[PDB]
Parts: structure tokens; C-alpha cells; sequence
């Protein structure tokens, strides 16, 4: 049952850098690939010489970010064939990544992915890491999704997808790339987890009291969420044990598959109970996407506890929350609430920001409230598109103007979908 | 045709050719196809001595071409200060208006010829 | 995206170009022999953007020097860094263009353009990954204006996928009372609208006013004007020459600044202004926006910004820049369009310019620049209606209809600025 991770563009690669750092620490793998002391083989191959190698490719249209991997702490961990770089990037232009520039490297990318799959006894699916606000993660990422849907037709695809914020933005065209990407994700992923930089940045500023956070701060928090959500893939567990179970547990209607996640407790290393962390998991302040899940309804909710967590205490906290009635599920929905406990507590990253804790919880849910995130980006899109601002940059890089309205319409349909479910 | 030779010598600054043509009877007030005179052309291209010799020999200082341009308009547009002053000395109309509604002052101001602007104002430009 | 190929053309082009290379070589630690001396490794991280590395360990500007007259390049050779330019990258004629855009674009310039293109190709083909071209020239003369735009056309044909950027000096009677300059500049703006991606406007009207009124210099020499130009050029190019993310290459700069392909003429403000105590961040953010600090004689409060970037330089707080950027956007909310979300962005470069600890360069796409085009258009129209010196241009084979075509293209540009200035959300 192996899982192959695909990391595209800067955001996808640097979140990948944080995830693989934590995966190695959790499985006791050194940056050398050695393991001094089965489940973790879903994410790592093993060589004759005892090297444990991530089942992953890092893909970018420029070499800067990839070079830092090639020369950094984990230069011995990846095979060089796993690390692919172009010469000129997509310049924040979805069209460049998807058409004129991405077309020249996608076959090379699919051959390196095919080398990974050829070393899989029973490949079960892909994890695809990228941002939507740039040009490479958005455009080459979507092109790779289209090709993987044709070449690996029977394999599930789960996105870990970074959405943009004004606070860490270098491109005015982010709303365009965001909508074009989301149109791709609607058709070519089974599940997508929204990593909204607006919310994550604010958590670092507030809960972690970091005055102006770095990508490393944001990424180390993201890695703890992604580690919690993939814990059942890499260890023996009983909830979300394969990629396909994410769809079955979380997705009652095929295209409504964008997930709101949370983590508790989120506390700084300077200087709580099952009931307390369970309440915190339903609070806006702990959500990885900027919305109020009290204003919406839940189609699905999976709670994945980690550490010193007694099942009776989980049941009591949930009982109490149900009586409080602020948290509402869609009546008769074919999905719902599920709970899982892994009895290992979260792993501490050296030099991280998060305090060591004996128990934690990570929620992944399907909530109508996530429409707020799309609605804000759709409004920004609409203001610019009404004047066709910047559109020529996309049309000149191989995209037909019709793809703008197609994507927007897809997003309009998704927004109405959330409204009707509510 | 001596008139047309005079037009061309005034335009080209050929001082000796001007004097010879004028001495052989050339029409000092000849016009080209659009009504430009030898004084218009010498004023435009900056030939002060030809401007003065034409004015001494019956040139109409306020001739207009078919667009209403006077020699003073053209001198103020191109920036010839000493020519502007000579034309004024010989009675150029400081407030002549062409078919575009411009005066010599407006053209000098547009082109940034500040000394000419001041001279035109001292001579009563409106 | 890595290397940029620079071409400086004509007297203005070569004088402002020489100062550019002096100023950035100092910033990068390069001496006139091409040898690096400096502390920060930030100085060499993106040195390849403007410099080739020679065998000797020395750094050589990726620069081509072009003129139809040998004079200014001879004095460039004698200038401070003159011995660092590749000798075989000097391409000069003997004739001159006589301030005549036709001689530069169709006759004398046409006779020399293949020798220029030879050197340009050699530099372009030697690049690992070419970003594009940087052209420094005046629009009011003949060579920089007419032959510069010829070169832009020829390179655009051979390199249609690379970015074409210019530092274009716009004429003003305050600096040069030469009445064909509006012809030459209007003909050039026509070329620039069709064949350049990015035009960094340098208005001699604005430089003259700054030197006269704010710096109290009664009679500004070319040296005084060019002191401002080189400060702007260093500040505008800082984002390409030092590590960073915002506008870090020519194509990303273009995608952020240009919503509509023809409207690619930028207003540049910078602070502090200096002649040849550190400012606070509130002082930088206020001044960078001020008409008195702009390189374009257009009042930014007479139009709206489509987009802009503020590039701060020096040891200053990200927190404080955030705070003041919020303040200046609130106070100037009437001068930004409402239908482009987060259209003003900022960054900080740790390396400050020479003699300063705090500085900023503001680069914007403002509809107010139409005021500058209207000024030139009025002069063009005054001359063209009286057909003054037109034979100088048709005598070199140019059609009068090119005058009307350029005039009309620049009038449509003005119209389009006004369309987006009045647009509503
Ligand atoms: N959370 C997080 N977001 C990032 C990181 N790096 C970039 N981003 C976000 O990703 C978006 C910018 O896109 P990038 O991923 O940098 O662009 P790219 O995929 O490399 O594509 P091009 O550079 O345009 O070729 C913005 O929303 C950024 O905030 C990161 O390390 N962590
Ligand atoms: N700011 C600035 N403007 C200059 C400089 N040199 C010339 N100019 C301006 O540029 C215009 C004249 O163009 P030039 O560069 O001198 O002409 P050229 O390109 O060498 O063309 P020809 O001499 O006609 O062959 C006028 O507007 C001058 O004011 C300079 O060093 N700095
Ligand atoms: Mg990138
Ligand atoms: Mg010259």
C-alpha cells in the first residue's frame, strides 16, 4: 500500500521540507536515511544498504528552492533523480505553468513519478502539495493532476493546498491563479485540505505570539496537521487508514470535497485536558482556514487524537458538545462524525515553535463555512476580470480567455452548492 | 522663376543668392503654394540677415499664409529671439491669431521660449 | 530567470548608463578592474544578473555601448569604470544623427545596426537563462531615440519571448530648447508602445524642477540631472540585483505592474532626494508619494494608481513599514483604483545605497502620467501643424503619415489612461 508525494512550486516544496523533516523524526530516520531500530514503508522505500528514502518528487520551474534541498540538511536523504528543476519560472502566471513552460518538463516529471511507482508493490494513491497563488504549483500542478488522472486512473489523489493571504502576497494576480487552480482541484482531486495562509499566519501571530512570522513558522504548524492527518497511513490505526477512506468518510457529494482542518492545543514553547482541547478544535482561532464553522453546517467531521487520550473522556466531551447545539450537522447526511486515537503524543521538532504536549487533536471536516474563503477570492477575481485586468498575460501564454469564465462559473456552482447544503 | 528661387534661398539661408535675386527683380513677396513668403521661410529657419534685408525691401511683415500664420508666429514657435524683435520693430502684429486660434505668445509659451514670451508681453501681447 | 543584457545608446543613453554602472558596481563591491572587494555575500549572490564572470575572477558588465558619434563613448572610455567595459562591445559610427530620429532609425543608424546586433546576439546567446534587455536612451535626440527604437524592433523580432525594458529620458524645453525634440519623442513613444514591455520614465522636466526648486540649483548641469537618474535606476533595479521575492525579475515585475499591455510607462518616486540625519519610515512613505519626489512631471494626485510597489532599502523594521504602508494607503485612498484588490505592495532590501542608511523607491503605474504625454503632444501638435523642419525627416525617406500614426497612437494612450482613471467598481 505505498503513497507517493508530489511537491510542486515553492509553497509545495517548502511545506514538503517541513513534513519530511517531521516524518523522519517520527519514524526515527536520520537525514542520512539510516534507521537504527510494515506501516512506514507506505511513505519510504528501503535500499539494500539500509537507506530509507521518501517516496517523493520535488518539482519546480526554477532551481533556487530545489537547490536548497540538494545542498541542505537532507541532501543525503533524496535521490537526485527525485529533485527536478527548470531554468525560468512561471512568473506568477498559471498559464505559463500549465501551458507554455510546464509542457516542456511534464514528461520528465511523469517519468520520475513512474520510477517511484515501479518500486511500489501496491501503489494506492498520491499526495499533491502546492500553492494556488503562484504560477508553478497552480499551473504545472494542475497539468500534472490531469495527466495522473489518465496514467493512474484507479488511484486516489489528496491535495494539501495552500491558499493566499495580502499579508504574504507578492503578486496581484493571486485571485486569478487561485480560481484556475480550484477549478482543477474540483475535477482532479478526491479530497483537498485547505491550508489558508490568512488563517495560519494569524495563528502564528496570535496563538504563537510571533510578531511577523516566517514561512518556516507557518510550515512547521502545517506539518503537524499533515502528520496528524496521515498518522493512520504510516502507523497502525483505525480511522482514515488509506487515502480512499478520506473520501468515503468526508465526502458525501463528489465535488464538495474541500476540507476545513484545525489543531489543538496551539501553544508556544514559553512556559490542556481532552475536554479542553476538544472544545478548542471547534474554535475559529484554531482553524487552518479563515471562517466561522458556527455559521455553517458540517457534512462530515473526523477527530484524530494523539497521545494520552482515554476513549471514555473523548466520548464525554463530544456528548457535552452535542448538547451545546452550536455545532450542527446536516440532517440525514450520508457522512458524519468519526473519532480515532493514536496513543503516541505529537513529536517535538528541534528549534520549533510549538510546545511539547502530552495530548493533541487534529480535526478534518467538511463544513459549509469554507465557502467564505472562496467567496472572498471570487470577489477579488470579479473586480479585476470585469476590466480584463492582467488577462492578456494568460492569453499570451497559451490559455484561451474562455477558461477564465469556465473556472469562475465552476466556483459559482460550488458556492451555490454550499448555500443549498446549509 | 525668380520668386520661387528667392523662396528657396531664403529657406536655405543663402544670403548671397538672396541679394542677387533681389537685384535681378525677384518678387520679395512671392508666395509658395500655401501662401508662405520669403520672410516666412527665413523667419522659420533662423536667417536673421535675410529677414532684415527682406524687411528693408518691401516685405509685408504681417503676411499670412493660408493657415493665418504670420512670420512672427513662426519665429516665436521656432525660438528665434533676435528675429522676433526685428519683426516687432517693423510693425509685426503682436496679437495676430491664426486659424488654430494661436497667437505668437501662445506658441512661444507652449515650446518654452521664455525670453520670447517676456518680449511679446512687453510689446502688449494678450 | 538570470542574466540581463544592457544597451546604452546615444549621448544621453551612454551618460546615464555610465553612471548606472558606477553606482551599482560600488553597491556590488566591484572595482574598475572588475575585482570584488566587500563584506556581504548578498553582493555577489545575483551579480550574474548584470555581470559576466571572466577567467581572471573579474566581473565584466554585460553591456553594449552604441552611438553614431564617437565622442561620448570616448569620454566613457576615459571615465572611472571605462576600462571595465568589454572593448569589443563598443559600436560607434563617425557621422552623428543630428538630432534627427530619421537618421537614427532609417539611414545612418540602419547602416550600423547589424554591427550592434552582432554584439547583442553574442551576449544574449552566452546567457544560461536570459531574462531580457535593458535599454538606456533619450527620446528627444536622434541616435538614442531613432536608432535605439530600431534596435528595440530588431531585438524584439529575434527574442520575442524575452522581456524588453527601457530607461527612457523624455525631453523638456527647460533642459534643451531644441524644437524637433517633440517629433523625435512622439515617434519613439509610438515605437515604445508597440515593442517594449516596461518603460521606466525619466522626465527632464521633472529633473529640472527638482534641481531648481527643491535642491535650489539655479542652472542644473547634466551631472546634476544624472545624479537623480542614477539614484532612481539603482533603486528601481535593487529588486533584480539582490536576493528577494517581490519583483525579483523583469517578468514578475511586469505581471505585477501592467494590467493592460499598452500602459507600461511607470512613474518613479524616491526619497531622500540628494545633491552630489536618516529619514524615518513615516518620512520615506510620505515623500516617496510626493509630486516633488517623482521622476515624471505629472501630478500623482491628478490620477489613480492601477498598481505600485514600494522598495525600501536599509536596516528598518518590517512592522513599521507595514504600519506606515497602511497609513499612506488610507490617506491616499483617492489616488488608487478600487477594482484591483491589494494593488500596492512593499518589500525591504537590507543593502542601502551609498551614503544612506534609509531609502525608498516607489514604482507605480498611474493614470496621471497622461499629463506628461499631453505636454509632449501639445508641442508636437504646435510644430506639426506648421510643418516646421518636416523635410528633415521626409528627406531621409520617412513618410509624413508616420508622424500622424505616432501622434494618433499617443493620443489613444492618453484616452486609455483617462478611461481607467474614470472607471468604477
Ligand atoms: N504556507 C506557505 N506558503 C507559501 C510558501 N512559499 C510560498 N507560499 C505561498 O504560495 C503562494 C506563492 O506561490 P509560490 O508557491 O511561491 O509560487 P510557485 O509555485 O513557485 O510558482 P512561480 O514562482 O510563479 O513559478 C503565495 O500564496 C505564498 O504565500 C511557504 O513556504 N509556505
Ligand atoms: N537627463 C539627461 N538628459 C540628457 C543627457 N544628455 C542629453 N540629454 C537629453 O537628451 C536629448 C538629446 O538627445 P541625445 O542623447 O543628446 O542625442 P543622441 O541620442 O546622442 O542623438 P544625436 O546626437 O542626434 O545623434 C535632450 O533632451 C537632452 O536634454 C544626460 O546626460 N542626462
Ligand atoms: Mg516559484
Ligand atoms: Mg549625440
Amino acid at each position: 500500500r505505498e503513497v507517493i508525494s508530489i511537491h510542486v512550486g515553492q509553497g509545495g516544496i517548502q511545506v514538503g521540507n517541513a513534513c519530511w523533516e517531521l516524518f523522519c523524526l517520527e519514524h526515527g530516520i536520520q537525514p542520512d536515511g539510516q534507521m537504527p531500530s510494515d506501516a512506514f514503508n507506505t511513505f519510504f522505500s528501503e535500499t539494500g544498504a539500509g537507506k530509507h528514502v521518501p517516496r517523493a518528487v520535488f518539482l519546480d520551474l526554477e532551481p533556487t528552492v530545489i537547490d536548497e534541498v540538494r545542498t541542505g540538511t537532507y541532501r543525503q536523504l533524496f535521490h537526485p533523480e527525485q529533485l527536478i528543476s527548470g531554468k525560468e519560472d512561471a512568473a506568477n502566471n498559471f498559464a505559463r505553468g500549465h501551458y507554455t513552460i510546464g509542457k516542456e518538463i511534464v514528461d520528465l516529471c511523469l517519468d520520475r513519478i513512474r520510477k517511484l511507482a515501479d518500486n511500489c508493490t501496491g501503489l494506492q494513491g498520491f499526495l499533491v502539495f502546492n500553492s494556488v497563488g503562484g504560477g508553478t504549483g497552480s499551473g504545472l500542478g494542475s497539468l500534472l493532476l490531469e495527466r495522473l488522472s489518465v496514467d493512474y486512473g484507479k488511484k486516489s489523489k489528496l491535495g494539501f493546498t495552500i491558499y493566499p493571504s495580502p499579508q504574504v502576497s507578492t503578486a496581484v494576480v493571486e485571485p486569478y491563479n487561485s480560481i484556475l487552480s480550484t477549478h482543477s482541484l474540483l475535477e482532479h482531486t478526491d479530497v483537498a485540505v485547505m491550508l489558508d495562509n490568512e488563517a495560519i499566519y494569524d495563528i502564528c501571530r496570535r496563538n504563537l505570539d510571533i510578531e511577523r512570522p516566517t514561512y518556516t513558522n507557518l510550515n512547521r504548524l502545517i506539518a503537524q496537521v499533515i502528520s496528524s492527518l496521515t498518522a493512520s497511513l504510516r502507523f497502525d490505526g483505525a480511522l482514515n487508514v488509506d487515502i480512499t477512506e478520506f473520501q468515503t468518510n468526508l465526502v458525501p457529494y463528489p465535488r464538495i470535497h474541500f476540507m476545513l482542518s484545525s489543531y489543538a492545543p496551539i501553544i508556544s514553547a514559553e512556559k490542556l485536558s481532552v475536554a479542553e482541547i476538544t472544545n478548542s478544535a471547534f474554535e475559529p482561532a484554531n482553524m487552518m482556514a479563515k471562517c466561522d464553522p458556527r455559521h455553517g453546517k458540517y457534512m462530515a467531521c473526523s477527530m484524530m487524537y494523539r497521545g494520552d487520550v482515554v476513549p471514555k473522556d473523548v466520548n464525554a466531551s463530544i456528548a457535552t458538545i452535542k448538547t451545546k447545539r452550536t455545532i450542527q450537522f446536516v440532517d440525514w447526511c450520508p457522512t458524519g462524525f468519526k473519532v480515532g486515537i493514536n496513543y503516541q503524543p505529537p513529536t517535538v521538532v528541534p528549534g520549533g515553535d510549538l510546545a511539547k504536549v502530552m495530548r493533541a487533536v487534529c480535526m478534518i471536516s467538511n463544513s459549509t463555512a469554507i465557502a467564505e474563503v472562496f467567496s472572498r477570492l471570487d470577489h477579488k477575481f470579479d473586480l479585476m476580470y470585469a476590466k480584463r485586468a492582467f488577462v492578456h498575460w494568460y492569453v499570451g501564454e497559451g490559455m484561451e480567455e474562455g477558461e477564465f469564465s469556465e473556472a469562475r462559473e465552476d466556483l459559482a456552482a460550488l458556492e451555490k452548492d454550499y448555500e443549498e447544503v446549509g | 522663376d525668380l520668386g520661387k528661387k528667392l523662396l528657396e534661398a531664403a529657406r536655405a539661408g543663402q544670403d548671397d543668392e538672396v541679394r542677387i535675386l533681389m537685384a535681378n527683380g525677384a518678387d520679395v513677396n512671392a508666395t509658395d503654394a500655401s501662401g508662405l513668403t520669403p520672410l516666412h521661410l527665413a523667419a522659420t529657419y533662423g536667417h536673421l540677415e535675410i529677414v532684415e534685408v527682406l524687411l528693408k525691401h518691401g516685405a509685408d511683415v504681417n503676411a499670412i499664409d493660408i493657415m493665418g500664420s504670420t512670420p512672427l508666429h513662426l519665429a516665436a514657435l521656432i525660438g528665434h529671439l533676435e528675429i522676433v524683435e526685428v519683426l516687432l520693430k517693423h510693425g509685426a502684429d503682436v496679437n495676430a491669431v491664426d486659424t488654430w486660434g494661436d497667437t505668437p505668445l501662445h506658441l512661444a509659451a507652449i515650446m518654452g521660449h521664455l525670453e520670447i514670451v517676456e518680449v511679446l508681453l512687453k510689446h502688449g501681447a494678450d | 530567470m538570470r542574466e540581463i543584457v544592457h544597451i546604452q545608446g546615444g549621448q544621453c543613453g551612454n551618460q546615464i548608463g555610465a553612471k548606472f554602472w558606477e553606482v551599482i558596481s560600488d553597491e556590488h563591491g566591484i572595482d574598475p578592474t572588475g575585482t570584488y572587494h566587500g563584506d556581504s555575500d548578498l553582493q555577489l549572490e545575483r551579480i550574474n544578473v548584470y555581470y559576466n564572470e571572466a577567467t581572471g575572477g573579474r566581473y565584466v558588465p554585460r553591456a553594449i555601448l552604441m552611438d553614431l558619434e564617437p565622442g561620448t563613448m570616448d569620454s566613457v572610455r576615459a571615465g572611472p569604470f571605462g576600462q571595465l567595459f568589454r572593448p569589443d562591445n563598443f559600436v560607434f559610427g563617425q557621422t552623428g544623427a543630428g538630432n534627427n530620429w530619421a537618421k537614427g532609425h532609417y539611414t545612418e543608424g540602419a547602416e550600423l545596426i547589424d554591427s550592434v546586433l552582432d554584439v547583442v546576439r553574442k551576449e544574449a546567446e552566452g546567457c544560461d537563462c536570459l531574462q531580457g534587455f535593458q535599454i538606456t536612451h533619450s527620446l528627444g535626440g536622434g541616435t538614442g531615440s531613432g536608432m535605439g527604437t530600431l534596435l528595440i524592433s530588431k531585438v524584439r523580432e529575434e527574442y520575442p519571448d524575452r522581456i524588453m525594458e527601457t530607461f527612457s529620458v523624455v525631453p523638456s524645453p527647460k533642459v534643451s530648447d531644441t524644437v524637433v525634440e517633440p517629433y523625435n519623442a512622439t515617434l519613439s513613444v509610438h515605437q515604445l508602445v508597440e515593442n517594449a514591455d516596461e518603460c521606466m520614465v525619466i522626465d527632464n522636466e521633472a529633473l529640472y524642477d527638482i534641481c531648481f526648486r527643491t535642491l535650489k540649483l539655479t542652472t542644473p548641469t547634466y551631472g546634476d540631472l544624472n545624479h537623480l537618474v542614477s539614484a532612481a535606476m539603482s533603486g528601481v533595479t535593487c529588486c533584480l540585483r539582490f536576493p528577494g521575492q517581490l519583483n525579483s525579475d523583469l517578468r514578475k515585475l511586469a505581471v505585477n505592474l501592467i494590467p493592460f499591455p499598452r500602459l507600461h510607462f511607470f512613474m518613479i518616486g524616491f526619497a531622500p532626494l540628494t545633491s552630489r540625519r536618516a529619514l524615518t519610515v513615516p518620512e520615506l512613505t510620505q515623500q516617496m508619494f510626493d509630486a516633488k519626489n517623482m521622476m515624471c512631471a505629472a501630478d500623482p494626485r491628478h490620477g489613480r494608481y492601477l498598481t505600485a510597489s514600494a522598495l525600501f532599502r536599509g536596516r528598518m523594521s518590517t512592522k513599521e513599514v507595514d504600519e506606515q504602508m497602511l497609513n499612506v494607503q488610507n490617506k491616499n485612498s483617492s489616488y488608487f483604483v478600487e477594482w484591483i484588490p491589494n494593488n500596492i505592495k512593499s518589500s525591504i532590501c537590507d543593502i542601502p545605497p551609498k551614503g544612506l542608511k534609509m531609502a525608498v523607491t516607489f514604482v507605480g503605474n498611474s493614470t496621471a502620467i497622461q499629463e506628461m504625454f499631453k505636454r509632449v503632444a501639445e508641442q508636437f501638435t504646435a510644430m506639426f501643424r506648421r510643418k516646421a523642419f518636416l523635410h528633415w525627416y521626409t528627406g531621409e525617406g520617412m513618410d509624413e503619415m508616420e508622424f500622424t500614426e505616432a501622434e494618433s497612437n499617443m493620443n489613444d494612450l492618453v484616452s486609455e489612461y483617462q478611461q481607467y482613471q474614470d472607471a468604477t467598481a
